[PDB]
């Protein structure tokens, strides 16, 4: 916080403002993965999260988003190329608010990520944890209510704006 | 009257489990990839003159969550084991499904159909003979399908129902 950057998402539900979620990104322990998420949040590389959708929300588990390339849950890309390796597994999925990379197996990090709404310890050692919700966990809980058992959302949940808080 | 069958569609990610199911249910080909968590469908059909209700459980290709996957197999009466003809790994994955089904259901004879999907594509890596030989070694049917053209779709599901019925006769 003296060290770790803070980024925000302004969340929309069918275009309407829901609220702001901010995240502490653990650059102190997961610098490459934190830096990817930071840069995708500011859009400074010319692409990123702004406008993208939380496509998969399963109550009791997580809110997953970040596919800004295919817009269908299969895509995304990093600031380093299409994919980048698992940086470390120092941090674990210890409870609600944990911010962690989605993947399709080893070393397939791109831009998709998930926000835990519960402890998901079975993902430890397979998904790189790199941040946590700072403010706006109530907004994440509001988002979670739009999900369903199969991940489909009852309204479209988007990142209407995003950026870095100094 | 009628009967009801619990069919479970299994196979590796992206082989076409959902596309096959959606062709059976909705008679259209989903061109896009929408990765499944879990979906269920019902359809009333007549197979060999006998009306039945098909309960189709469309599973995700993922193989974690063994407790959930074991339950899918306990409840399922017959299994469509799908690979893609242009994905050798998905074909190599087939025996893991058969072994897990036999284990969960405590039986060496479980109704199953081996499905080689995406037969419309020019990128084949798994020979028909290779899949026929595997199916013969299991004593189960093998059906080549294309969810895109609809070739073999009804045949795959109806054959699975026939396999369940044959099993119930024992
Ligand atoms: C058996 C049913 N079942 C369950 C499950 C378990 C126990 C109890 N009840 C359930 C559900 C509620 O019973 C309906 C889960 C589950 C997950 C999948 C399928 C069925 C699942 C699943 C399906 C996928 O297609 C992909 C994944 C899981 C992993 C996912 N990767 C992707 O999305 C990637 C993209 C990201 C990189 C680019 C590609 N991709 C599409 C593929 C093909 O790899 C991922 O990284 N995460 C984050 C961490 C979270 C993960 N998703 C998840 O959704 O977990 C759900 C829960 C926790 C409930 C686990
Ligand atoms: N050409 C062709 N494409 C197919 C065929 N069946 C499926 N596809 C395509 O392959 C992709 C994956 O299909 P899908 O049915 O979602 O696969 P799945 O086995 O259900 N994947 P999952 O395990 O993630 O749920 C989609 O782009 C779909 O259009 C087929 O017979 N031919
Ligand atoms: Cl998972
Ligand atoms: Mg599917």
């Amino acid at each position: 916080s003296m060290v770790n950057p803070t980024v925000f998402f302004d969340i929309a539900v069918d275009g309407e403002p829901l609220g702001r979620v901010s995240f502490e990104l653990f650059a102190d322990k997961v610098p490459k993965t934190a830096e990817n998420f930071r840069a995708l949040s500011t859009g400074e590389k010319g692409f990123g999260y702004k406008g993208s959708c939380f496509h998969r929300i399963i109550p009791g588990f997580m809110c997953q988003g970040g596919d800004f390339t295919r817009h269908n849950g299969t895509g995304g890309k990093s600031i380093y190329g299409e994919k980048f390796e698992d940086e470390n597994f120092i941090l674990k999925h210890t409870g609600p608010g944990i911010l962690s990379m989605a993947n399709a197996g080893p070393n397939t990090n791109g831009s998709q990520f998930f926000i835990c709404t519960a402890k998901t310890e079975w993902l430890d050692g397979k998904h790189v944890v790199f941040g946590k919700v700072k403010e706006g966990m109530n907004i994440v809980e509001a988002m979670e209510r739009f999900g369903s058992r199969n991940g489909k959302t009852s309204k479209k949940i988007t990142i209407a704006d995003c950026g870095q808080l100094e | 009257s009628m009967t009801e069958y619990k069919l479970v569609v299994v196979g590796a990610d992206g082989v076409g489990k959902s596309a096959l199911t959606i062709q059976l249910i909705q008679n259209h080909f989903v061109d896009e990839y929408d990765p499944t968590i879990e979906d269920s469908y019902r359809k009333q059909v007549v197979i060999d003159g006998e009306t039945c209700l098909l309960d189709i459980l469309d599973t995700a290709g993922q193989e974690e969550y063994s407790a959930m996957r074991d339950q899918y197999m306990r409840t399922g009466e017959g299994f469509l084991c799908v690979f893609a003809i242009n994905n050798t790994k998905s074909f190599e994955d087939i025996h893991h499904y058969r072994e897990q089904i036999k284990r969960v259901k405590d039986s060496e004879d479980v109704p199953m159909v081996l499905v080689g999907n995406k037969c419309d594509l020019p990128s084949r890596t798994v020979d028909t003979k290779q899949a026929q030989d595997l199916a013969r070694s299991y004593g189960i049917p093998f059906i080549e399908t294309s969810a895109k053209t609809r070739q073999g779709v009804d045949d795959a599901f109806y054959t699975l129902v026939r396999e369940i019925r044959k099993h119930k006769e024992k």
